[PDB]
């Protein structure tokens, strides 16, 4: 068996989601949903095809038509962003089959301006030879940052840069951003400093020089 | 409530065998059937294998067939699950999922999944493992509000990454938000772990950051101060 | 009144491997000896101990009921001071059993070539086993005189076989599900009886 | 000039099994032992007599060219004077033994995710098998003391089962194409020489 | 040129095994691939499997897996197949066909047959063998043309059909019509032939009539007479 | 692999059959065809879609284009009336599909009359029990022929008959009939008789009244 999802859906809030998944012929073995929020453990949502656990809202119904099976989503809030996986049996070969992803992402959500925090490289680690350099960017929902490194008054890009990219976070990006490339010898003191990039703002935060 | 631990997974090198275990509680492990199912970060989820409450496996995925093995033993509450011959693409973080519906003898075989684990990574690769270097960040005495603090650890230079980085053992329970690590152009990881810590200069003296590395078993034990 | 589970344990869906044989104790109901004797007329119902005749009458305190999957073949292994490879490293009886071991032919349910590996049989092992031991640990068995790491090779065997149940192999290459019914009178108070 | 027929004993569509594995008389030609290191990068060259870089200044006159396919875990068995299930009643080399064992990683050129029966192997037997005998009998083999009668039933099975090739195995389960050099040296005019 | 002879075919009962056989002659039995193919009576063609020069199986069909085994023989000129587990559906005259190009190493899988048998009929059923019974039908004296009477023979009651009817040696290819069988509601069946038989003064055929039956062996050699 | 051929095509001995094989994606892999005369063993024809063996006359030619397969036989005649078959090689299953082949059958050939021949019990038959009285009827070209039995001057049915359906030879067809029910002293009285009634006239012809 082989199922088929759409790779992903969006929705505003107020409307619904319709999450599909078909087959050969779906039509008698049950399709059985989760919830994976970025971060934890798939939890089901519905069984049967029409059933709920104890714990869903009333807001999670479901249908099977001959080669096709849904997942309508009632009114859709900002926390209802996850995977969705629909699960067939299929006796015919004996192996639980899961389908592919479905990243619902609602539409119209508030952009938040992120929230830059530098810290400079410890005394403890700059014993024999560290100097470590760490920017972090915490709650911003929009994705799509440039943490680029204006230090030592120069567009410094050559320098080891890690840039980890975007996260979630209770249904809101977060990243972050290291720097090592200061062997010891940051003593030349041009003013590093993290800027971040969002959408065509910025914000910085200063690096203490000692 | 259930709780289903899982256990028994590292780094194991390309061509070796480990042995999973879920050690389960709260409910009767002689009724329910419990199945395996991996997930690589992203792409989606896979199902690896499952059993009975009778000891009889319900089959294999057509990918690790007859190189894993489902065990169950039903006098102590534990699952297994053997990985031979582990390979490249075997790098995910397996679960140990229960089934509702404890299937008397007359009834149509299905298996759907109500209460998960928590996961345990299992990386195949050929790299070693190294050992965190916790360094404590400085929380610099600012006057921009009346919490205007911020300290935390600058764990790095680790290749696995089951990292669970923990302040005070159930004393800090704030903000600890935890960045996520990024695979630099080197083998190895950073992470950090910041806390808000409103001022509390030479007051509550709590800075302790706990960092664990199970593949290393360097349980450090840094204290931060300003 | 309460009648004994003996449905769960013999009309499972899924029946065990020879090394993982599952144990019930069937306690705290009343056993009728009687649903297992019409029902799959293919049943060999070697008993040892007591007689198929005086057992719907006495009361024993905790009926234990194992239940796994071998050959056929290996069948004459599960009995009282037997040898082989099934009957000293997978499945022991001890040499003052009672009870009755109870096997029927499943080449429909169970020679699903999709599942195959889903039963399997210990080939090798260091010691013969103690009556009513289960051994499920999958480590390498070093078979010759070096000392072997975790994976496969010359003297380094997997402990574990397969059971490659095809429904085209013979009657004595086809799966049997064999159900032991131990019948034990610790000092306790007898509650599975037969039906009064 | 005349190259050996090495292309089609070597790169062929589907090889034997190992129960019938196949001859080829290789004469009245030129061998050229250069052109099979493009086959595969996992190439095991293991000969025996003769130095892997004599025979290209020695003349014989009958080179034959044996073919199966083994699994992984027993191409060791393909060696003069050496046990197993396989070097004992599909294919045994005699102890005095002149030629060049080859075996390579064939998981993509014949492996299904599905199983196919293409593949068989002789697990019983009555004696072991001599060397450079092949014994394509299909005799229902009689395990106990009671005649079979031509019928596959308790202590009559029939004797070639069928590996399991899926490309999801580990190095130990994967198909390997084996071929066997041999080289004999009769009073007549030796044809097969070396390119000089 | 090409002579595939099939031997081995007969009535075996339903669970029983049977080893048939296919003689080559003509060509080189080292460079063609030879398959084995099966027709049910009036019911289409089916294929069994197939062995390329070097002795590996092509592959099977979806109803002979695992029940049928496929051998080559390259020093006797030979190909074998062994059923076992002959059921019901199984009842069918299986030809030895041929494959037309000299199987190259490098090229594309593509087997057409070339040059084919006439085949065994295999039936399995539970019946068994019945010995045939020929008669002498007379050539009554009814005289208006030269050839108008004609004799022959009335071979009845024989369960298999492999019968050949014979006139003088394996001779006298003239006019022969050699009606066929018909199943007469009891499992057996009925045979007859009928020649020219030109005006009689004993310089006519021998009267003979050969009857073959393989499966219930028996030579009969019965004489016609006015 | 699944090949599906028209059961029957029929075309008068003037213009050209259409025998067609369709598949799934049947454009590619070639497509061979046979020809099996009823008796006989199948003979090539037409492989590889463009080119026949070496016999074979240039009026068999082919042709395969993305779902169908055509064997148009050109000058079809009376000899030509065969099974015919096509075959594929189906790489994905390692098999050889064959199909329900096509009964090309020239529609328009000239009728012919059943000639009937009958022989009484033999001579070294009534010494046992035997009444095994035998009708035969020649060639013909139009079957469906029924064998009127004329027992002792009267119908007689209810005895075991055969009625063997009609057969090919030749591109003529030909059948048998057996029924002597009687006690096995047959010589009753009044000429048992057999009769063959084709569509249209009936023949006639009787034994001696002994
Ligand atoms: C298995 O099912 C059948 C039909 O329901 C029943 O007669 C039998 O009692 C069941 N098995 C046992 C031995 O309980
Ligand atoms: C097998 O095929 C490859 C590619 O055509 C070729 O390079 C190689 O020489 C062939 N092997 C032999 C032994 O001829």
């Amino acid at each position: 068996y082989e199922l088929t999802q759409p790779p992903s859906v969006s929705v505003a809030p107020g409307q619904t989601a319709r999450i599909t998944c078909g087959g050969n012929n779906i039509g008698s073995k049950s399709v059985h949903w989760y919830q994976q929020k970025p971060g934890q453990a798939p939890v089901l949502v519905v069984y049967d095809d029409s059933d709920r656990p104890s714990g869903i809202p009333e807001r999670f119904s479901g249908s099977n038509s001959g080669n096709t099976a849904t997942l309508t989503i009632s009114r859709v809030e900002a926390g209802d962003e996850a995977d969705y996986y629909c699960q067939v049996w299929d006796s015919r070969s004996d192996r639980v089959v899961f389908g592919g992803g479905t990243k619902l992402t609602a539409l119209g959500q508030p952009k938040a301006a992120p929230s830059v925090t530098l810290f400079p490289p410890s005394s403890e680690e700059l014993q024999a030879n560290k100097a470590t350099l760490v920017c972090l960017i915490s709650d911003f929902y929009p994705g799509a940052v440039t943490v680029a490194w204006k230090a030592d008054s120069s567009p410094v890009k050559a320098g080891v840069e890690t840039t980890t990219p975007s996260k979630q976070s209770n249904n809101k990006y977060a990243a972050s951003s290291y720097l090592s490339l200061t062997p010891e010898q940051w003593k030349s003191h041009r003013s590093y400093s993290c800027q971040v990039t969002h959408e065509g703002s910025t914000v910085e935060k200063t690096v203490a020089p000692t | 409530e259930v709780q289903l631990v899982e256990s028994g997974g590292g780094l194991v090198q390309p061509g070796r065998s480990l042995r999973l275990s879920c050690a389960a509680s709260g409910f009767t492990f002689d009724d329910y059937a419990i199945h395996w199912v991996r997930q690589a970060p992203g792409k989606g989820l896979e199902w690896v294998s499952g059993i009975t409450w009778n000891s009889g496996t319900i089959g294999y995925a057509d990918s690790v067939k007859g190189r894993f093995t489902i065990s169950r033993d039903n006098a102590k509450n534990s699952l297994y699950l053997q990985m031979n011959s582990l390979r490249a693409e075997d790098t995910a973080l397996y679960y140990c999922a229960k089934h509702h519906q404890i299937a008397v003898a007359g009834d149509a075989e299905d298996y759907y999944f109500d209460y998960w684990g928590q996961g345990t990574l299992v990386t195949v690769s050929s790299a070693s493992t190294k050992g965190p270097s916790v360094f404590p960040l400085a929380p610099s005495s600012k006057s921009t509000s009346g919490g205007t603090a911020a300290l935390g650890c600058l764990v790095k230079d680790y290749f696995p990454e089951p990292v669970t980085v923990s302040w005070n053992s159930g004393a800090l329970t704030s903000g600890v938000h935890t960045f996520p690590a990024v695979l630099q152009s080197s083998g190895l990881y950073s992470l950090s772990s910041v806390v808000t810590v409103p001022s509390s200069s030479l007051g509550t003296q709590t800075y302790i950051c706990n960092v664990n590395h199970k593949p290393s078993n360097t349980k450090v034990d840094k204290k931060v101060e300003p | 009144t309460n009648l004994c589970p003996f449905d769960e344990v013999f009309n499972a869906t899924r029946f065990a491997s020879v090394y993982a044989w599952n144990r019930k104790r069937i306690s705290n109901c009343v056993a009728d000896y009687s649903v297992l004797y019409n029902l799959a007329p293919f049943f060999t119902f070697k008993c040892y101990g007591v007689s198929p005749t005086k057992l719907n009458d006495l009361c024993f305190t905790n009926v234990y009921a194992d239940s796994f999957v071998i050959r056929g073949d290996e069948v004459r292994q599960i009995a009282p001071g037997q040898t082989g490879n099934i009957a000293d490293y997978n499945y022991k009886l001890p040499d003052d059993f009672t009870g009755c071991v109870i096997a029927w032919n499943s080449n429909k349910l169970d020679s699903k070539v999709s599942g195959n590996y889903n039963y399997l049989y210990r080939l090798f092992r260091k010691s013969n086993l103690k009556p009513f031991e289960r051994d499920i640990s999958t480590e390498i068995y070093q078979a010759g005189n070096k000392p072997c790491n975790g994976v496969a090779g010359f003297n380094c065997y997997f402990p574990l076989r397969s059971y490659s149940f095809r429904p085209t192999y013979g009657v004595g290459h086809q799966p049997y599900r064999v159900v032991v019914l131990s019948f034990e009178l610790l000092h306790a108070p007898a509650t599975v009886c037969g039906p009064k």
